[PDB]
This record gives structure tokens, C-alpha cells and sequence, in this order.
């Protein structure tokens, strides 16, 4: 549940 | 199309400094006590036409009181001022208001806690509640940083005109003239002195 | 079913936040005149450039004059992010008075960039 | 030409007066300004009052008659008892007659309200002087004349209103305690007659103006009258029904009920309870039928601002909150009152939606009272489940950025609400967040407002429910960031996602991999160029480090080393695109982490690695700085140096005592730099003048000196090993800063030097007697000469100067004993100099030093220095204290002046001063200090206040001396004295109040 959440956050680009 | 505004409060609270900011845009550092009252016309440009306040800047020190409550006659609005760095000035607000509403039965009034720019604030917002029962409008303000410095006039305008949707607008900028060695000498003289006079508040962000 | 400003003829060449001072020779002391956005406005009709600066909140004009090719920017003794110069026709208060202006910015970068777009404008005022 | 009325030799020209007055109130420019100075000089003429009855009779200008009354008020207040008994009764007459004259004239009575009210107030000033002792028939005659006319009856209510205010509301600190109590008793003895008339007017009707004047006076009575005049009569029935229907009386009636509602009624009385429930029930009924239903949109009404809506809504908010904060318990028990109870709160829900900050703060203060009551009191929260549900929506929608006082209030209320029902709160926020994704309520103001609310309820849920909740929030927000395409829109969301995670440290502690991702992403944002992103990244970084400092210092299972080490390795690459300040914050945050390492060897090694960059730059500069001293003229060099020190100050702030190893690495060279920089400034001031202190080059050089001093303050203040401070740090410091400060021109002396010395003495000053002595010698006299000329110049040095003498006088008082006689004399001159400051940062310090100085001399016992002190400076301290107490320009410091003075008098009352305070010649040998103290004070007050009688002074001193053990009474006596020195003929028996 969290391991995905970590991956989602690490891909914040502009 | 003008309204009379009376400005009252203890001596040192910054009434004169506040008005000078709206007139010349300058910030007076020194404290020169006001003797009686100084009347200054102040104009604002709104989307309902130019509104004009006749600002009666009264004297806070009792020795320079002048006509005192004689200045409040036929006033159509008012600003009560105190210093958030001085408890005694907030302590004296009920006294100024008392003298004020005895002459002015029913007028829009603004309560202003000046000098919020100073770190060592002594009058906490939690304590400021005098305005609640007396139907006054309150604003944290500062003449040195212009924090909420337009708010008191904007609120009074919305009241005196009777339009809550009233805003301040930019005044039209007429084209400037596109322009003599007879005065070329004395101008550079005034520039040599200006150039070697250090600008005030050089540590400020602007 | 029936249902129920004078800046239009101009173009912005440069915009920068600044505080504006004026010199009071009668007391030998600087005085603020306004704080807000300083703009360079090029009239699309006359192709002439002017400085138009307004005060924040009140939006009152505190500077309104032509960037004449004659004017010269001088450094102030007390800073490196400010320029001092003489103006012979400004109408922020009505009549074309003469003032000794000083304008200050956030950094030396903005002051230097100001002088770049300032001299750029003077060349336009010649043409 | 207008200066004719200023000539009192010939008769006053009334026609000319009315012109000078009219020119003032209606004129402009110079003419108005000139007229102003004339009217001022006119009323301020001591003989002007004589020409009052003339104006009041002959003048046709209401403004003139107003100023005439002002001249009388000034006479009645200050010199009334001084007048022959003939004039006194004479003034009473044509003031009363004048009032009657205006009441009979319906024209004047309507069009000149301002002039009649001023006359009424003038009448009350006489009453405060004469009534009742010399006017016992005032009230019986007032009631009789109130039946002869309506206009007279109305005006009498105005007189009674003002009379009530001056006696109960503003009597304190205006009149003596005796005179106040006397007037209070007088009204209390005759109120039964006043209430009779008042109630008759309220019941019989019917003139609108008369009713309001009656209700407006009633409002003042409720401040002090006994409860029986409210409940044992049928007056509450009238207020809560009859007068709530008409708008003109509605506004004031609601204020009356607000004062009644704010009484701690006899809790055991079952009749007053029903009376308290009854009038509240009626009030809400009238509002619902005569003003607005409960479903009414009060937000839109307030915004439209028609007539007196905004005033009425404010008053309704003040009424409901006041009553329910006192009496809602009455409505909670009975079931038949449940509808009344919830309707009352439903009005407060609607009021809370109004966009008006000061009004919102008002209702918010009540909600805080309620939810806290429901959080502690049993069997209550089930009652307001519907009120609380709406309230959640209201607070979430009106959340502000974390003035700051408002947010904390909102958070505290919202935390309570989330505790009363977690499920409801969670549901509302997710729904609000779903309407943010579909773009219905999407905006920058609403996404931030929602984020702030989500972050404020942190730590209120269970750790499990919080996990499920946070994930759902961060998922929706990350899905929202992908949705937007604008580079600005993405910046708004990214900040909120980082704010939220910053608010849930418990979640971060449990999940390392997630925490690691965040920090690694903040480092990626520290390279972003968009405005605010870098500051947001550094703020969130240090914010997280403070709450999770333990997870950066230990070895995480899925890692090869403590994460702090990894940060230091790439610290250069991380902080590459940051501003000098943003770097300092980063280094500061790292310092918070390193400070958690309890192993001494490991902690010091992390410090060496963190300070690697600045130490390399430092050693490079220090090598090049001594080789080519003119490098300090280079701006870029001065900048680099300042940032190196600031980086040291930053880390030292986080680490405190654990920073000592780094300090030592640079300490000796840093003070060598302080010496080179000082020389460079002096060389500049001599070669360019005092203007050089304003130049960018010197200001940069002074920054280095101030940041170096700031570093030393920061350490020593937080140091644990005080032995190291004295042995190692103090000696090189003083020998580097003191002589430089002393031998600089005043405009080149950094006030931070004084503040640094203040920190040193506060911490180790008790261990450095020769050190404190050396400090005084260097900074005392030269600093005093900078500020003993006025109260404005050198404000920075002014405050730090008295802070330094304060701590010196506390810690190392011995240093003052070593001061030569002439130097100790300047020390006393400096303390009294601080008394006279209107500035509060100095005035308070001045008084405290004096107070501590006396206590110091006292505990020396009977010794030559202690006795010489009293002979020399005792009466000096007494008179100087009395001066600031009575000059009426230092009222800000009344309490401390009193405490000081009381300590001085008590020394004599207790015989704690062995030697005599007088010369063997001026008083017969054998006289006690007690007697001579009363002789000195008696003579002092006579010359300073020649308008006081000898009996006043004798009584005041007598009462003041036998009250020097009771401060609240002592203060009361001083305040009585302050009232009597502003008038003539003060009653000397007033000092027998206690
Ligand atoms: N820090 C700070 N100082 C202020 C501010 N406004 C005024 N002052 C300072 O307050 C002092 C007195 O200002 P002034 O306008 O004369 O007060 P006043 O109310 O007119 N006094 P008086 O009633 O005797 O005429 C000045 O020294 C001014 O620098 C402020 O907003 N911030
Ligand atoms: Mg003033």
C-alpha cells in the first residue's frame, strides 16, 4: 500500500 | 463629495505618520507632537468616483489637547488609534471612544493597532476585543511597512457611500511633457548633495 | 428568449519592483514617495518611452515622466543597488515639478538590469 | 484681525466670535489654520469662563456655545472649589436654565442634539462636585419635571445616563476613591425612585425617541444595580417581547439583554432560572418572526449591508454567545427546550459563515467553549451532533495559513471536533478533496485551505486510521498534480503535499522508505528555479528533521549507514542552486540531526564533515587575508566570509554546547579577523569621513564583526562547560572587542558589543570579577556620553547599555564598589536618566536596576559604603522617583515606580538605615529619619505643587508612610494624589479611605 505511494511521490515532475 | 474624518488616540501612536504616508508617501521617523489639530485633505480614486476625506489629525498629548472634543463636531467618521507596543495606549481606547461617541451619535469608526511591524508586540490580538461590543471595525496596521494601511479608508468609504462592492482603482496617467543652461548649474548642485546623502533604511528589503 | 487608466496606448518594455525616494534640499534629507511596480511604457503612437510607477494598494501614481536622453544615472554613496538622477518634468502630483529622484531595488542585479533597459529606452527616445 | 477676541480688556465681540468659529469648522487652508490657533488661545485663557454665559445667551452659533461649555467643564473640573460660593450657584443656574430653554423649543431640541448633550454633560460635572450634599433635591425634582413634558423627560434620561457612566464606568482614576465611593452610594440610595420612572416610561409608551433614551440609560444601570431590579419585576418580559419588534429600539434592547445574560445568577434559585430561560425564549421567538427565520442566509445579508444589518448581526452574535456561554446548561436538561437550544446554535452557525474576520473570531471563541465542554462533560455531545457536523464544514472552509493566532484557535476547535466524531470529519475532508479533483470547487485558495485543515487535525486519529487516511489524501493529491499541466498549478499542489507530510511525523517515523523518498524529493526541489519552491523545500526539510531527528542518526535496516552521512556527502550537490540563506537553513537542519548522536567521537566526526566546505573556504581566506589585507575591500570576499560565519552561527544554534569543537578550530583566527576588520573600518572613516559607515563596503565589514559576535553569544549562552568559557574564550574576546569599542568614534561603535558582553556576564559573570570590571571601564563612560544628551539618538546602544548594567548589578555587583566615587556618581546619574525615558525598553530597566541596587546596598549591612550611599543618593532616588510619578508623562511605568518608592520609604519605617540622612546643622541632634523623611517630603511637595494645602500634603504623606507595606493600597494613595494635583481644593480627608 505504501511501497506504491513512495513510487508515486518520487515521480513528481514539472 | 467630501467627508470629515477625525483621527484620535494617545500621543505617540503614529496618527500623523499614518496620514503623511497617504499624502506624500514618506515615512517620518521623528516624533513631533501635534499642536491641537492639523487638517489635511485626502483623495482616493474609487470605481464610484473620487472620494475626499477631510482628515482632522488631533493631538494625543493632553498638554497639546487644544479644543479636544470640539474637534469632533459634525464629524462623519473616525479612526481610533493605539500602539500595539504600548498597553497604556490600548487602555485609553475606551476613553477616546467615550469622548468620541458623545459628540458623534452614530458614525462609522475604525479601531487601529499601529506598529505591528515591531517584533516586541505587547498588546496581543487575544486581548483586543473592545471593538466587539462597540460595533467598531478593527485592523492590525503599520505605517512603516504599509501593512493594511489602506484598509481603514477603504472600509469607511464603503460605509459612507453605502456600497460594499467599492474598490480602489488606478488613477489615469496623463502623458508627461517632453522637455536650459541657466539652471543646469544649480540643479547639479542639488544633485551633488543628494548623491552623497546616504539613503535611509538601507537594510530594508526595498 | 431575451436574456438579462491611461495605459491602453502603451507597451511594457520592462517591469521591476522598486522603492522611490525624492530629495528635500530645504532640509537635506531623503523622503520616500511610493513603493510598487515601476514600468517602462512605450507609446505605440509616438514611440516615446516614459516611467510610470504606482503605489501598492492605493494604486496612486508616484512617478510619471519621460526618460529623456539627457538624464544621467549616478550611484548613491550608501548603496550599490540604487540610482540617483535629476528630473525636470514629472507629473505624479499634477504640475510638472522638478525633482532629484533616487530609486532602489531588491538587489544589485535588478539595479544593473534597470540601467540596461533604462539606456535602451533613451535610444528609443532619440529616434 | 481675527485676534480681537483674544483681547480681554474690552468687551467680547460675539458677532466676531461666531465668525472665527465658523471659519474653523467650515473654512480651509491658511484661514482655517489661523482661526484654529485663536480658538485654542481663547479657551485656554484662564478668564474665558467668565464670558460663558454671554455666549450661551447671545451667540447664534451652536459651535460657539459648545466651546463655551468646554471652557466651563475645564473650570468645573479643575478650579470649582476655588470659586466664591456666589459664582458656583450662579453657574449652576444658567446651565440648568439653558437646558430647559432648549427643551421647550422643539426646533432647537431636534436640530441641536450636539449642543444639548454637551450641556447635559456640563450639568453632570456640577453634580460630581455639588450633588447630593449641596443639592439633595435633584432627583425628586428630576422625576417631577419628567411628567411635565416629553422632551424634558427624554433629556433627563440622557442626564441620568451620563451620571451613571461618570460614577461607575469612568470614575476610577478620574476621581479619588473617597469621592467615587461617595457618589456610588448616593445613586444607590435613590435608584428605587429612578427605576420607578424608567419602568413607567417603558410600560406607558410611546414616543420612540423617549424609549431609546430610556433604554440607553438602562444599559448603564445593569453594570451595577442589584439583581432584584431585573427579576423581582416584570421588566425582562418587556425587553424580550415589546421592544424586540421595532428596529429603532431593537439594537439597544439586545444590548441590555446581553448585560443581563452575563450575570452569575443565584444557581440554587429555581425562579430566576425560569426567568433566565423565559426572556431568552422570547428573544429568539421575536427574531424568528419580526426579523429573520433560522434558515436565513445571514452571510448574504451582512454582505449587502442594508441599514443596520451589520450592526444588528454583530449584536446578535454577541448576545447568543454570551447567554449560551453562561446558561445553556438550563436548556440541555429539559426536553421542551431542546428546539430553543438548537435554534440558538443554528443562528450561530449561520453567523459563522459571514465573511468578517473580527466577527468570526467572536463566534469561534464560543465554539471553542462548546466543543471543549462536549469533550469533557458527560452526556452532552449527543445533543449537538448536528450542530457539530455543520461546524466542521464551516471551519474547514474558512481555514487560514499557519494572523497566526487565528489558525491555532481554529486548529484547537477542529481537533476537538475530530475527537467528538472522527468518521464525520474524515468523510467531509475526502468529499472536499473529491470535489477538488473533478474541478467543481477547484482553486488555489480552496486547495490550500483544505490542505491546511487536513494537516491541523494531526495526531487526533488512531495510528491505523491515520495511515488509511493519509494514503488516501496523498494519493488524491499526487493524482491531482499529474492532472494539472501549468507549471504554476503544479507548484501549488507540490507545496500542499509537502505541507501535509510535514504535519504527520508519526506516519513518517513508521515508514522509512517513504520518509527517504520525501527528503530525496525535497533535495530535487532544492534545484528547482520556480519562485518559492526552494524555500518550501528547505522549510519542509528542517520542519521534518525537528520531528524525526532520531531516524536520521540511527542505522535503518534497509540501509548501509545512518542517513545523515549520506546527506553530508552530497551536501554540496544538494545545496548548489540555493541562496546563502537557504544553505544556512540546510546546515542548521543538519545540526539538529548531529546533535542527537550521543556518542562524543561520532558526533564530532559528523561535525567535521558538515563544516568541511566552510572550513576549507575559511582556511583559504584566512591565509589570503593576512597575506594581502586589502582583500577585505573586495565585496565578494566580504560576502564569502560573512556566509562562512553565518553558516557557523546556524549550526551552532542547533547544536549549542556540542558546537565547541568547531568553534575552537576557528576561534583564534576569527578574533584575529575581528581585529583586521576593525582596523579597515577605522582607516575608512578617517579617509572618507563618517559617511563611510553608510557605504556598502564598510556595512559589509561591520556585518562580519556582528556575525562573529553573534556566534560567540550563541555558543556561550548555550554552553555547558563554563570552565572552558572562562579559561579559553573570555580573555581573547575581551582583549579583542573592548579596546576597539572604546577607541572608536561613536558612529563606528557596534551596539552588539554591549549585547555580547551582556550574554557573557549573564552566563559566567559570577566567575570573572576582573572581567566585569574591565568591561565597565571600557564601555560605561564612553557609551553614557552618547546617550546623556537626549532621548532619541543611538537607540540601539541605549537599550543594550541598560541591559548590561542590569545584569552586572545582578551578577557582579562588586564591580560597582570598585568604581571610584566620581564614577559611581555617574552610575547613579545613569539610572535616574533611565527613569525619564518614555521608551519602555529603557524605563523598565532603569527602575529595576534602582530597585536591585537598593537591595544590594541593604544586604551589605551597616558598613561605610552602605551608609555613604544613603547619605549621598537616598533622597535623590526618592525625588527622581516622585518626579516621574507625578509629571504625568511616564504613566506607562506607574506600578514599578510605586514599588520602588515603597521600598525606599519602608527602609526608614523599619530603621534599616543606621546613619542619619541629614546634616548635624539643619535639624536638632536626636531627630529620627522617620521625622526628617516627612519634613523633606513635605517641603519637596510644597515647592513642586504650591496649589496643594499643607494639610493635603501632611495627610497624603501620613497615609503614604503607614501604607508602605501594602502595595495595592499604597498605589491607590498615589493615584488619589495624582487626581488631586490636577485640581484645586482637594479634600485632604480622602487619604483616610483605608
Ligand atoms: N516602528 C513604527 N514606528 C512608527 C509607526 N508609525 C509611527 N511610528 C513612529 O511613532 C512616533 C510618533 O509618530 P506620530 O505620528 O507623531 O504619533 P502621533 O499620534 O501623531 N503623536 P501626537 O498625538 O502627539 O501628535 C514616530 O517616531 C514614528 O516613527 C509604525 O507604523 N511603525
Ligand atoms: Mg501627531
Amino acid at each position: 500500500m505504501i511501497d506504491i505511494l513512495s513510487s508515486e511521490l518520487s515521480h513528481m515532475d514539472f | 463629495v467630501q467627508f470629515k474624518l477625525v483621527l484620535v488616540g494617545d500621543g505617540g501612536t503614529g496618527k500623523t505618520t499614518f496620514v503623511k504616508r497617504h499624502l506624500t508617501g514618506e515615512f517620518e521617523k521623528k516624533y513631533v507632537a501635534t499642536l491641537g489639530v492639523e487638517v489635511h485633505p485626502l483623495v482616493f480614486h474609487t470605481n464610484r468616483g473620487p472620494i475626499k476625506f477631510n482628515v482632522w489629525d488631533t493631538a494625543g498629548q493632553e498638554k497639546f489637547g487644544g479644543l479636544r472634543d470640539g474637534y469632533y463636531i459634525q464629524a462623519q467618521c473616525a479612526i481610533i488609534m493605539f500602539d500595539v507596543t504600548s498597553r497604556v495606549t490600548y487602555k485609553n481606547v475606551p476613553n477616546w471612544h467615550r469622548d468620541l461617541v458623545r459628540v458623534c451619535e452614530n458614525i462609522p469608526i475604525v479601531l487601529c493597532g499601529n506598529k505591528v511591524d515591531i517584533k516586541d508586540r505587547k498588546v496581543k490580538a487575544k486581548s483586543i476585543v473592545f471593538h466587539r461590543k462597540k460595533n467598531l471595525q478593527y485592523y492590525d496596521i503599520s505605517a512603516k511597512s504599509n501593512y493594511n494601511f489602506e484598509k481603514p479608508f477603504l472600509w469607511l468609504a464603503r460605509k459612507l457611500i453605502g456600497d460594499p462592492n467599492l474598490e480602489f482603482v488606478a488613477m489615469p496617467a496623463l502623458a508627461p511633457p517632453e522637455v536650459d543652461p541657466a539652471l543646469a548649474a544649480q540643479y547639479e548642485h542639488d544633485l551633488e548633495v543628494a548623491q552623497t546623502t546616504a539613503l535611509p533604511d538601507e537594510d530594508d528589503d526595498l | 428568449f431575451e436574456p438579462v487608466t491611461m495605459e491602453e496606448d502603451e507597451e511594457v518594455l520592462y517591469k521591476v519592483r522598486a522603492k522611490l525616494f525624492r530629495f528635500d534640499a530645504d532640509a537635506k534629507e531623503w523622503k520616500e514617495r511610493g513603493t510598487g511596480d515601476c514600468k517602462f511604457l512605450k507609446n505605440k503612437k509616438t514611440n516615446k518611452v516614459r516611467i510610470l510607477m504606482r503605489r501598492d494598494k492605493t494604486l496612486k501614481i508616484c512617478a510619471n515622466h519621460i526618460i529623456a536622453p539627457e538624464y544621467t544615472l549616478k550611484p548613491n554613496v550608501g548603496s550599490d543597488r540604487s540610482w540617483v538622477y535629476a528630473c525636470t518634468a514629472d507629473i505624479a502630483e499634477g504640475e510638472a515639478e522638478a525633482f532629484t529622484f533616487a530609486i532602489r531595488f531588491g538587489s544589485k542585479e535588478n539595479a544593473d538590469k534597470f540601467k540596461e533597459e533604462f539606456e535602451k529606452a533613451q535610444e528609443i527616445n532619440k529616434k | 484681525s481675527m485676534e480681537g477676541i483674544l483681547d480681554f480688556s474690552n468687551d467680547l465681540d460675539i458677532a466676531l466670535l461666531d465668525q472665527v468659529v465658523s471659519t474653523f469648522y467650515q473654512g480651509s487652508g491658511v484661514q482655517q489654520k489661523q482661526a484654529q490657533e485663536i480658538l485654542t488661545k481663547f479657551q485656554d485663557n484662564p478668564d474665558a469662563w467668565q464670558k460663558a454665559d454671554q455666549i450661551l445667551q447671545f451667540s447664534t452659533n451652536p459651535q460657539s456655545k459648545f466651546i463655551a461649555l468646554s471652557i466651563l467643564d475645564k473650570l468645573i473640573t479643575r478650579k470649582w472649589k476655588l470659586l466664591p460660593n456666589d459664582h458656583r450657584i450662579g453657574i449652576r443656574n444658567f446651565v440648568v436654565g439653558m437646558i430647559i430653554s432648549m427643551c421647550q423649543d422643539d426646533e432647537v431640541f431636534k436640530t441641536q442634539k450636539n449642543l444639548i448633550n454637551k450641556s447635559d454633560l456640563t450639568l453632570v460635572q456640577i453634580l460630581k462636585q455639588e450633588w447630593p450634599q449641596n443639592w439633595p433635591e435633584f432627583i425628586p425634582e428630576l422625576i417631577g419635571s419628567s411628567s411635565s413634558s416629553v422632551n424634558v423627560c427624554e433629556n433627563n434620561m440622557i442626564v441620568l445616563k451620563l451620571l451613571s457612566e461618570e460614577v461607575f464606568d469612568f470614575s476610577a482614576e478620574q476621581m479619588t476613591q473617597a469621592k467615587a465611593l461617595h457618589l456610588k452610594n448616593s445613586m444607590s440610595k435613590e435608584f428605587e425612585q429612578i427605576f420607578k420612572l424608567c419602568f413607567q416610561v417603558l410600560e406607558q409608551g410611546s414616543s420612540s425617541s423617549l424609549i431609546v433614551a430610556t433604554l440607553e440609560s438602562l444599559l448603564r444601570y445593569l453594570h451595577w444595580i442589584p439583581y432584584r431590579y431585573i427579576y423581582e419585576t416584570n421588566i425582562l418580559e418587556l425587553l424580550s417581547t415589546k421592544f424586540m419588534t421595532s428596529p429603532d429600539t431593537r439594537a439597544i434592547t439586545l444590548k441590555c439583554l446581553t448585560e443581563v445574560s452575563n450575570l452569575k445568577i443565584p444557581q440554587d434559585n429555581d425562579l430566576i432560572k425560569r426567568q433566565t430561560v423565559l426572556f431568552f425564549q422570547n428573544t429568539l421567538q421575536q427574531i424568528a418572526t419580526s426579523v429573520m427565520p433560522v434558515t436565513a442566509d445571514l452571510k448574504a445579508t451582512y454582505a449587502n449591508a442594508n441599514g443596520n444589518d451589520q450592526s444588528f448581526l454583530q449584536d446578535l452574535a454577541m448576545f447568543l454567545t454570551t447567554y449560551l456561554a453562561r446558561n445553556r446548561a438550563l436548556l440541555e436538561s429539559d426536553e421542551s427546550l431542546r428546539e430553543l437550544l438548537l435554534n440558538a446554535h443554528q443562528y450561530l452557525i449561520q453567523l459563522s459563515k459571514i465573511e468578517e474576520r473580527e466577527l468570526f473570531k467572536t463566534t469561534l471563541d464560543y465554539w471553542h467553549n462548546l466543543v471543549a465542554d462536549l469533550f469533557y462533560e458527560p452526556l452532552k455531545k449527543h445533543i449537538y451532533e448536528e450542530i457539530c457536523s455543520q461546524l466542521r464544514l464551516v471551519i474547514i472552509e474558512n481555514m487560514v495559513r499557519p494572523t497566526i493566532q487565528l489558525y491555532k484557535s481554529e486548529r484547537e476547535v477542529l481537533v476537538y471536533l475530530t475527537h467528538l466524531n472522527v468518521i464525520d470529519t474524515e468523510e467531509i475532508m475526502i468529499s472536499k478533496l473529491a470535489r477538488q479533483i473533478d474541478g467543481s470547487e477547484w482553486s488555489w485558495h480552496n486547495i490550500n485551505t483544505l490542505s491546511w485543515a487536513i494537516g491541523s487535525i494531526s495526531g487526533t486519529m488512531s495510528e491505523d486510521t491515520e495511515k488509511r487516511f493519509v494514503v488516501t489524501v496523498i494519493k488524491d493529491l499526487l493524482g491531482l498534480c499529474e492532472q494539472k499541466r501549468g507549471k504554476d498549478n503544479k507548484a501549488v499542489v507540490a507545496s500542499d503535499i509537502m505541507y501535509v507530510v510535514g504535519q504527520y511525523p508519526r506516519f513518517l517515523k513508521a515508514h522509512w522508505n517513504f520518509l527517504r523518498t520525501v527528503i530525496l524529493k525535497l533535495f530535487e526541489f532544492m534545484h528547482e528555479t520556480h519562485e518559492g519552491v526552494q524555500d518550501m523545500a528547505c522549510d519542509t526539510f528542517i520542519k521534518i528533521v525537528q520531528k524525526c531527528k532520531y531516524h536520521f542518526v540511527i542505522q535503518q535496516p534497509r540501509e548501509s549507514e545512518p542517513f545523515i552521512q549520506t546527506i553530508i556527502r552530497d551536501i554540496q550537490k544538494t545545496t548548489a542552486d540555493l541562496q546563502p540563506q537557504q544553505v544556512h537553513t540546510f546546515y542548521k537542519a543538519c545540526g539538529i540531526i548531529i546533535s542527537e548522536e550521543r556518542s562524543v567521537a561520532e558526533r564530532n566526526r559528523l561535525l567535521s564533515d558538515l563544516m568541511q566546505l566552510p572550513n576549507m573556504a575559511w582556511d583559504t581566506i584566512v591565509e589570503q587575508s593576512t597575506a594581502n589585507p586589502t582583500l577585505l575591500l573586495d565585496s565578494e570576499t566580504v560576502k564569502i566570509i560573512a556566509n562562512i560565519i553565518k553558516t557557523n552561527v546556524a549550526v551552532c544554534t542547533s547544536m549549542g554546547a556540542d558546537f565547541y569543537p568547531q568553534l575552537g578550530h576557528i576561534y583564534y583566527n576569527m578574533l584575529q579577523l575581528y581585529r583586521a576588520v576593525s582596523s579597515m573600518i577605522s582607516a575608512q572613516v578617517a579617509a572618507e569621513g563618517l559617511i563611510a559607515t553608510k557605504t556598502p563596503k564598510v556595512r559589509g565589514l561591520r556585518t562580519i564583526k556582528k556575525e562573529i559576535l553573534k556566534l560567540v553569544e550563541t555558543y556561550i549562552s548555550k554552553a555547558r562547560n563554563l570552565d572552558d568559557v572562562v579559561k579559553v574564550l573570555v580573555e581573547p574576546l575581551l582583549n579583542a572587542v573592548l579596546e576597539d569599542y572604546m577607541n572608536n568614534v561613536p558612529d563606528a561603535r557596534d551596539a552588539e558589543v554591549l549585547n555580547c558582553m551582556t550574554t557573557v556576564v549573564e552566563k559566567v559573570g559570577h566567575m570573572i570579577p576582573q572581567g566585569v570590571i574591565l568591561i565597565l571601564q571600557s564601555v560605561f563612560e564612553c557609551t553614557l556620553d552618547m546617550i546623556n544628551k537626549d532621548f532619541t539618538e543611538y537607540p540601539e546602544h541605549r537599550v543594550e547599555f541598560y541591559k548590561l548594567l542590569k545584569v552586572i548589578n545582578e551578577k557582579s555587583f562588586a564591580a560597582f564598589l570598585e568604581l571610584p566615587p566620581a564614577a559611581f556618581k555617574l552610575f547613579v546619574d545613569a539610572i535616574c536618566w533611565a527613569f525619564k525615558h518614555n521608551n519602555r525598553d529603557v524605563e523598565v530597566n532603569g527602575l529595576q536596576i534602582a530597585l536591585d541596587l537598593v537591595k544590594n546596598i541593604e544586604r551589605m549591612g551597616n558598613v561605610p559604603f552602605a551608609n555613604e550611599f544613603h547619605k549621598n543618593y537616598f533622597f535623590i532616588f526618592v525625588s527622581e522617583t516622585f518626579f516621574v510619578l507625578t509629571d504625568s508623562d511616564h504613566k506607562s511605568g506607574f506600578s514599578k515606580q510605586a514599588l520602588l518608592l515603597m521600598k525606599l520609604i519602608s527602609l526608614v519605617y523599619d530603621n534599616k538605615i543606621s546613619v542619619p540622612l541629614y546634616q548635624e546643622a539643619e535639624v536638632p541632634q536626636g531627630t529620627s529619619n522617620q521625622v526628617y523623611l516627612s519634613q523633606y517630603l513635605a517641603n519637596m511637595l510644597s515647592n513642586a505643587f504650591p496649589h496643594l494645602t499643607s494639610e493635603q500634603i501632611a495627610s497624603f504623606l501620613s497615609a503614604l508612610t503607614k501604607q508602605c507595606k501594602d502595595l495595592v493600597v499604597f498605589k491607590g494613595t498615589l493615584r488619589d494624589f495624582l487626581v488631586q494635583i490636577k485640581e484645586v481644593g482637594g479634600d485632604p480627608t480622602d487619604y483616610l479611605f483605608a
